[PDB]
RNA sequence: GGACCUGGCGGUGCUUCAUAUCCCUCUAGAGGAGCCUGUUCUGUAAUCGAUAAACCCCGAUCAACCUCACCACCUCUUGCUCAGCCUAUAUACCGCCAUCUUCAGCAAACCCUGAUGAAGGCUACAAAGUAAGCGCAAGUACCCACGUAAAGACGUUAGGUCAAGGUGUAGCCCAUGAGGUGGCAAGAAAUGGGCUACAUUUUCUACCCCAGAAAACUACGAUAGCCCUUAUGAAACUUAAGGGUCGAAGGUGGAUUUAGC
């Protein structure tokens, strides 16, 4: 016999959480949940996870930018990576008949979908999207290849084209996510009334460092006041006045509304842009829905995201580099 | 205690400064640091000295 | 070799879920895992890992916790501090009334910093 | 390697 | 006051209440240099005389 | 026990500059006006010029208090860029972080 | 390549703590500060003095509890109070920890002219975040 | 906020490894922390230049170094006064002699201030950090006193007080005679010391001593001196010797205090309590002395007036245990909890004695449901229990027929430093194995007996040969059988032969019943083989039981015949 | 200066020079090599040159049931403590120098024929 | 010497490429002038380091004294330090970095193929690869999910730094250490980077965009020279600001070359 350096230390290994461990972690969370409720003087029975997160944020305030690094007191199911409990019993027999594939959950799903396609034969878009690979990898609780994901999607599409019934429709919707199809339709500001009873709308706009707030009256003669000044006295540059004209002209409403706006910050052009955006948003209250969609598609309702880029150290400007010295 | 209190958050201040990264030469390579000062203002009204 | 010293069980195991918590953390004190009966975890987790447990957790020690200022404690604290307070004059209902009777305003500022001076 | 390369319990509450 | 800090910790090391790893390191290097013959000369008895 | 002989010379300059500050301030006041006679101001010029050289505050140098580095020092912490970064990068300077924006 | 405060990769055998495993760019993102005081806030004074005190206290405690510190110190200042929070090992006898706590609190209170308290948390072994 | 019952006192480090786990560690951990403070102060005062930079605003006088050396090196009166304030007995004497030889005048006030220092410490140096009768016959105090040119009343008074303090009772009475021959008047503090000397000077019968004291008191009335609290407290403290003879005289002192206007302190009742609490039957008198003392003290907040005020509560509780009166003990504890009266409990030795007598009286005379509330409120929050209180607690659980708590008392016992107490482990095992219980409880008793067995095996006495009492082995074995852990019980039978401990009759019979269940003839013979070694009479009758009950193989039959041959 | 001092790990990492272009390609060879030594190994907390006896740190806290006071070893007895530590140091060095050799193989510089011991025990409590 | 494998290389084949890029294409520049500043060279009794990419307004977010480490002279010797050394060695190192990186790979533990040779290990209607780590990615900061920062492994250049500090080894200890006084820090030049210009989309004034004049030897053009004030300082021909005087080269710059989506 002789001594050789050992391969590694057993503590230097991936940590596997036995089902007994999770069972005791849940007993600790339930006792701690009642302790936390007692600390805050709240009813332990109606103490929810939102109250836990609120209580933990107060008692353990952390300003760390990454929320995943902040104090957390969650149910063990949520915390521990949900690696499936041992996939065999005491006798060593795996529970699932597809265990030895190494992908029993994925292939059990493919087997169920392939079987449905068979039974149909024997018998015979914008709203939602398909779930992403990482969302399938969580429904199954397994790791998937890219081609594995494609094959499963190609098999679901093949199932929609068939005369799928109600039973074959609840199943497909389990893998169709509700795409965040919040409409691009512009939100209309409410129409308010002043002391004299004149209808008007109010909105805001930002361009670079300029910020504008505009009040567009339902009826008027085409007067525009900027910080109490006539627009042509405030904007002596002809291009700035064209920007104020653009929203009203595009909807054929020159000489039909009165505007009183206030703008601060930025230069002359940025202030004209901020007023343009503020007036356009407020003007949307007095035009038809189709006209509001035309203003959107003309670029009159979008905040310009183009702002000055910071200078970086070691170069002359935001993008310009120092001269590469002659060699 | 029955004191009338209002709260608001004044704008934060971020002080940034630049330092050389290397101990020697390599001027164009810097490390930048910042100190963030955040504010909260409690405004209490109509209270006695005690 | 004499027997090595065994650490006692954390006294959180002796705490009742209906205890008077302000007595545990009466004043500002650092986080103590053995005294705080909460399964709180902190720390960016490793891949397929959990946030580190509270025992030996330096990140929880770095936090200025508010365990000594629970809503139950604050309400009990202020009930004892009411005897120290005086009543604002009822006649001084508005700022305009204060200006009438007290036309002079004196502003001073106190600065609370941490340090020996 | 042939030279040798040699680089050569119970716990209690309130111990004594 | 670098005098205070150095003198205080030097005194605490002689009292056995502070372990100066740096000083211990220097003391071991100085000890092994004597066994190697590289000892500091006596003032006035330098290699030039 | 100061970092080096150069830090020790600045320590002495700061001590002597502190001891002569009041005397130098008073003599300088006589030189920094157009009210007193030139005959009196010429004598004050000679008096402040005869004071010890290391009493002059312009000879004080802001060196790193831990390494005596004479340049690259941040006045607020009195540390060289290298020493400041060592502490900052280990999270030992309260509230200081790397800046990204 | 950047070096500052980066425990470089090994063969998967070097245990690192949570603090040691995070480079400087994670400060204020994934890891907090090891000292908290008001000197580095805008409009506040005496940052230079608070910094020197922190450097001393870290060296003082390293040599006063030799081989016992299992992580960096956490330094807290409230008013004129100074709180030192240290994670230590369970190798030294409890009598020696009480001697050193009484000794250190007293000596540091007279040195910096402020009430100093030392809070010790013991762990059976250095807490390992990952093996680099 | 109230006391946290799950925690040890605030002075200890709130950490499971650093928290005291016993009354011994409770005392020693604080002494180690105080030792560290003393080492720091020794360093601070030895090297003050390192600790002189004052960065604190406002200034903190109590965080600066102390200077114990005189800074005036001139030989004069104003330099002597410095050495007296620093309490330098030798330096002050030397400076006084040199000053005298030179012929310079030393004031009277200063000469007295020098005697007060010598007479207090007895010409000896007070203790410092690091460098019978005690009235030394060759003492500077008497010499300076004789050489003194002019002597005032204060000069004699400080000599008489110092003599009595150092047990020179006979000299102090002789000096009190000169004071009277010189037409001088003493103070109350001098008379207090003379009352102490009158009783301790010589051993006499009470009537003789009681006549002298009354003569000092009448002298104190002739000299227009008013007695203070310590005058009456000294009389009661000095009458402790006479006991029964002084019981009524002592009560005459108390009634005199009330009339005169002096208010009895906690010490005044401590001395009366100790005087009446003589060994004997306390019911005759001690019963109504303590009941009247508590009705007087009910709901009174106390202030420190006498050095012996921190001894009343320990004394009062000591009688409540003797009388076995739990209503009185609650009144004594109620007085300790009113206002800030809790600070009069005394040092750690007095705090542990008070709570030991208090809790041991609760376990005895109180319901078990309330007893277990005090057990949680007091231990370890208020004190760490002695092993005899853990036993007194088990005896209370037995009397209440609540034995499901025994495994908890063993867990707590270990956490209090009683893992290796023999009287305790035997007590726990005997109660657990005294009678049979439902299967649920019997299993719990076997998990505890196993943990106790481990304690016997891994004792710190393992340096010495392991010693297992006979009762412990019988109880641990029986508990395994009754739990169904027969395998563990059979293994233990070897330890009866290894340590030569007699097996109990009950254990042997229960082993036979476990064999007849397993139908194992060899084990049944192993039982008869064991009882045969010790020559127990039940064995010969047991061998008959084994024959009929179990099938006996020819080898087994010969084995029994071999034991029959021994029979 | 106290503030210019570093830890032992920092001092050994520099002095040993195990990371570097010398050690990358074995560009430097080591017939004479700096060897790391643990200088806190035989050191007792509380022991210093002055020979002070701190109760509860380096000497027992209680002696004969009474708390010990600050004391200082005399010059003679302190001198023997220092000498004993030097001998314990050279003794520790001597014991380490002693190592048990291994039998050679087919030749003195050959690996062939040398025993490596039994294979490592398998994960499932398997042994060889 | 035979066979084969790997690497390197081919005035080697084919194929697809670079997205502010290899070339053309787009915009503003550099290269010409003066000035500022670095370097080189030369000079001087009078530092050092960086020095192809990856040095050259670089260590310095900074030198009139100080800083300072240099030179000359003078002085001290257990020396601010339980001494000191900016002495040699970055080819002994830690520390902090440059560089490819405007990369995507690196290092382990196993498994299998080749007869158990050097070697090799992918096919998705899948044919031997795989459970983990590091980097990328993700996440985070800034105004978003965009962008910009930050990040960017292993390895490459014994790349840079012993003069940030620390330190291995070697060397000095009446001197290679310490202190004082005064002094150098220039220009025959060459070259890098920058600034200001050569003007009419300009110059001056008012105004901050509806004006009036100027507009070639009294125009445009110096932040240079000279002179005088003021600021800072103990100290200013010297540093900075202002005024006066002066009104030069320059008339949009060959090869070549920088930056930008
Ligand atoms: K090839
Ligand atoms: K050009
Ligand atoms: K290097
Ligand atoms: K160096
Ligand atoms: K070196
Ligand atoms: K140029
Ligand atoms: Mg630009
Ligand atoms: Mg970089
Ligand atoms: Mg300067
Ligand atoms: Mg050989
Ligand atoms: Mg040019
Ligand atoms: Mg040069
Ligand atoms: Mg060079
Ligand atoms: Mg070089
Ligand atoms: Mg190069
Ligand atoms: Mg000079
Ligand atoms: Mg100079
Ligand atoms: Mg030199
Ligand atoms: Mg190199
Ligand atoms: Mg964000
Ligand atoms: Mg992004
Ligand atoms: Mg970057
Ligand atoms: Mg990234
Ligand atoms: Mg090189
Ligand atoms: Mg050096
Ligand atoms: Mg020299
Ligand atoms: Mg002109
Ligand atoms: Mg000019
Ligand atoms: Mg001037």
């Amino acid at each position: 016999a002789f001594v050789i350096p050992k391969k590694n230390v057993p503590t230097s290994k991936r940590e596997t959480y036995t089902e007994d461990f999770i069972k005791k972690q849940i007993e600790e969370f339930n006792i701690g949940k009642r302790h936390l409720a007692n600390m805050m003087g709240e009813d332990p029975e109606t103490f929810t996870q939102e109250d836990i997160d609120r209580a933990i944020a107060y008692l353990f305030p952390s300003g760390l930018f990454e929320k995943r690094a902040r104090p957390v007191m969650k149910h063990p199911e949520q915390i521990f990576p949900r690696q499936r409990a041992i996939q065999w019993g005491e006798d060593g027999r795996p529970f699932h008949y597809l265990f030895y594939t190494g992908k029993q959950s994925y292939y059990s799903l493919m087997h169920d979908v392939y079987g449905m396609l068979l039974n149909l034969e024997k018998h015979q878009v914008i709203g939602s999207r398909w779930l992403i690979k990482e969302e399938l990898e969580e429904m199954l609780v397994e790791k998937l290849s890219d081609l594995d994901y494609m094959q499963f999607i190609r098999l679901l599409e093949k199932l929609l084209t068939s005369q799928c019934g109600a039973a074959e429709e609840e199943f497909v919707q389990r893998f169709r996510r509700s795409v965040t199809l919040e409409s691009k339709k512009q939100l209309i500001e409410p129409v308010q009334y002043d002391e004299q009873g004149m209808a008007f709308s109010k909105s805001e706009g930002k361009r670079k460092t300029a910020k504008a707030e505009a009040i567009v009256y339902k009826h008027g003669s085409g007067r525009i006041k900027v910080n109490g000044i006539d627009y042509q006295l405030y904007f002596p540059i002809t291009q700035d006045r064209e920007q104020l004209m653009f929203p009203f002209h595009f909807v054929d409403r020159l000489g039909k509304h009165d505007v009183t706006c206030t703008v601060s910050g930025g230069g002359r052009s940025a202030q004209a842009g901020a007023i343009r955006l503020a007036m356009a948003k407020a003007l949307c209250s007095f035009v038809t829905e189709d006209e509001v969609e035309w203003m959107r598609q003309a670029g009159l309702l979008t905040t310009d995201p183009r702002v000055r880029e910071r200078k970086k150290p070691g170069q002359e400007g935001a993008r310009r580099k120092f001269t590469w010295k002659k060699r | 205690l029955g004191i009338s209190i209002k709260v608001h958050e004044p704008p934060r201040k971020i002080e940034r400064f630049t330092l050389l990264q290397s101990v020697h030469i390599y001027k164009k390579h810097r490390v930048q640091y910042e100190m963030r000062t955040l504010y909260r203002c409690l405004e209490l009204e109509h209270l006695t000295g005690s | 070799r004499p027997p090595r010293r065994k650490a006692l069980p954390p006294r959180t195991e002796k705490m009742a879920v209906d205890q008077d918590w302000p007595s545990v953390y009466p004043v500002a004190a650092p986080f103590k895992p053995s005294a705080v009966p909460l399964p709180v975890r902190m720390g960016y987790p490793v891949k397929k890992g959990v946030p580190m447990a509270k025992e030996g957790n330096l990140e929880l020690l770095k936090i200025p916790n508010f365990l000594h200022l629970t809503p139950v404690a604050i309400k009990k604290h202020c009930e004892a501090l009411k005897d120290f307070c005086t009543e604002w004059p009822a006649a001084l209902d508005s700022d305009e009334k204060c200006e009438k009777h007290f036309p002079i305003e004196i502003d001073s500022t106190d600065y609370v910093s941490s340090g020996p001076s | 390697y042939l030279s040798g390369e040699e680089v050569e319990e119970y716990e209690c509450y309130a111990p004594d | 006051n670098h005098h205070t800090y150095a003198e205080l910790m030097q005194t605490l090391r002689f009292l056995g209440l502070y372990r100066d790893e740096h000083q211990d390191f220097m003391d071991e290097q100085k000890r092994l240099k004597k066994l190697r013959g590289k000892e500091k000369p006596k003032k006035g008895e330098g290699k030039r005389a | 026990h100061y970092v080096d002989w150069r830090m020790w010379r600045d320590v002495k300059r700061r001590k002597m500059a502190y001891e002569y500050a009041d005397e130098r301030l008073r003599i300088n006041s006589l030189r920094k006006n157009t009210i007193l006679p030139k005959i009196l101001q010429d004598v004050a010029d000679e008096e402040i010029a005869a004071l010890p050289r290391d009493s002059c505050p312009v000879r004080i140098r802001n060196r790193c208090v831990m390494t005596s580095r004479p340049r690259g020092v941040k006045r607020r912490w009195r540390l060289s860029r290298i020493v400041f970064r060592h502490l900052a990068d280990h999270g030992q300077l309260s509230g200081i972080q790397r800046a990204t924006w | 390549k950047n070096r500052a405060a980066r425990v470089r990769v090994s063969k998967g055998d070097k245990p690192v703590t949570y603090e040691e495993a995070h480079a400087p760019h994670y400060i204020a993102h994934r890891k907090g500060w090891l000292s908290l005081h008001t000197g580095n806030l805008d409009g506040e004074d005496h940052a230079a003095e608070r910094t020197v005190e922190d450097v001393f206290l870290r060296k003082f405690m390293w040599g006063t509890f030799p081989g016992c510190l299992a992580d960096q110190l956490v330094l807290k200042r409230r008013g004129n109070q100074l709180e030192i929070c240290a994670v230590v090992l369970r190798q030294l006898s409890p009598h020696k920890y009480y001697f050193l706590v009484g000794y250190s609190e007293t000596l540091l209170s007279y040195f910096y002219k402020c009430p100093v308290r030392l809070h010790l948390q013991t762990v059976p072994s250095k807490v390992v975040y990952k093996y680099l | 906020v109230n006391r946290d019952t799950t925690a040890v006192p605030y002075v200890f480090q709130d950490d499971p490894y650093l928290m005291p786990a016993s009354s011994l560690e409770s005392r020693s951990f604080l002494l180690a922390k105080k030792s560290g403070e003393n080492v720091a102060k020794f360093i601070i005062n030895s090297y003050p230049k390192y600790f002189q930079k004052d960065i604190a605003e406002p200034h903190i006088p109590c965080l600066m170094p102390e200077y114990f050396e005189p800074q005036i090196k001139d030989i004069s009166e104003a330099a002597l006064k410095e050495r007296i304030e620093l309490r330098k007995v030798k330096a002050s004497v030397d400076m006084f002699d040199q000053l005298l030889q030179a012929g310079t005048t030393v004031s009277l006030e200063t000469t007295n201030s020098l005697l007060d220092l010598l007479c207090y410490y007895g010409d000896q140096e007070p203790s410092t950090d690091y460098h019978g009768v005690t009235w030394r016959a060759k003492n500077n105090a008497e010499r300076i006193f004789s050489l003194m040119p002019e002597k005032n009343e204060h000069s004699y008074c400080t000599m008489i007080r110092g003599m009595v303090k150092h047990r020179a009772y006979e000299q102090a009475l002789n000096l009190y005679t000169e004071l009277l021959n010189n037409r001088l008047h003493a103070d109350v503090y001098t008379f207090n010391a003379l009352i102490e000397a009158t009783v301790c000077a010589i051993n006499e019968k009470f009537e003789e001593k009681w006549s002298k004291i009354l003569e000092l008191l009448r002298h104190m009335v002739a000299q227009k001196v008013k007695p203070n609290l310590q005058t009456f407290n000294t009389i009661l403290k000095c009458l402790r010797r006479f006991h029964v003879f002084a019981r009524s005289p002592a009560l005459q002192v108390l009634r005199e205090m009330k009339a005169i206007g002096i208010e009895p302190s906690l010490a005044t009742y401590h001395h009366i309590i100790r005087l009446f609490d003589q060994p004997g039957d306390p019911l005759k008198r001690s019963s109504f002395i303590i009941y009247d003392i508590m009705n007087e003290l009910m709901g009174k907040r106390f202030s420190p007036k006498d050095p012996d005020d921190d001894k009343f509560f320990q004394s009062a509780m000591s009688i409540c245990s003797s009388l076995r009166d739990l209503e009185l003990a609650y009144q004594v504890h109620g007085l300790l909890k009113t206002g800030d009266n809790w600070k009069f409990i005394g040092p750690d030795q007095h705090r542990n004695f008070y709570y030991s007598k208090f809790f041991d009286l609760i376990c005895l005379m109180e319901q078990i449901d309330v007893t277990l509330k005090w057990y949680e409120d007091l231990i370890p929050s208020a004190y760490f229990p002695h092993s005899q209180t853990m036993i007194h607690l088990l005896q209370a659980l037995d009397v209440a027929n609540r034995l499901e708590v025994i495994p908890k008392i063993w867990k707590d016992s270990k956490e209090y430093g009683h893992t290796f107490r023999s009287d305790l482990r035997e007590e726990i095992l005997m109660l657990m194995a005294r009678d049979k219980h439902p299967p649920e409880l019997q299993v719990a008793f076997a998990d505890c007996a196993a943990d106790i067995k481990s304690a016997y095996e891994s004792q710190p006495i393992r340096q010495t040969a392991q010693d297992w009492p006979a009762t412990s082995l019988n109880c641990i074995a029986i508990l395994f059988l009754r739990a169904g852990r027969t395998q563990e019980a059979w293994k233990m039978l070897g330890l009866f032969r290894k340590h030569n401990k007699i097996p109990r009759s009950e254990l042997l019979n229960e082993l036979m019943d476990s064999a007849k269940v397993s139908n194992s003839p060899s084990q049944a013979i192993e039982v008869v083989e064991l009882a045969s070694a010790f020559s127990l009479p039940i064995c010969e009758g047991l061998t008959q039981r084994v024959m009929s009950d179990f099938a006996i193989n020819q080898e087994q039959k010969e084995a029994l015949s071999n034991l029959t041959a021994l029979t | 200066s106290f503030f210019t001092k570093l830890t032992a790990d920092e001092l050994w990492k520099g002095a040993l020079a195990e990371t570097g272009a010398g050690a990358k390609k074995g560009r430097g060879k080591r017939t004479k090599k700096k060897k790391r030594k643990d200088l806190n190994r035989g050191q007792i907390i509380g022991e210093g040159r002055y020979g002070f006896l701190w109760p509860g740190l380096n000497v027992p806290l209680m002696k004969n049931g009474a708390v010990q006071t600050i004391a200082q070893r005399s010059k003679e007895e302190q001198e023997k403590v220092e000498a004993d530590m030097i001998q314990q140091r050279e003794e520790w060095d001597r014991k380490k120098k002693m190592k048990v050799k291994r039998e050679r193989g087919w030749s003195g510089n050959s690996w062939g024929g040398i025993s490596l011991g039994p294979p490592d025990p398998g994960p499932c409590g398997e042994t060889y």
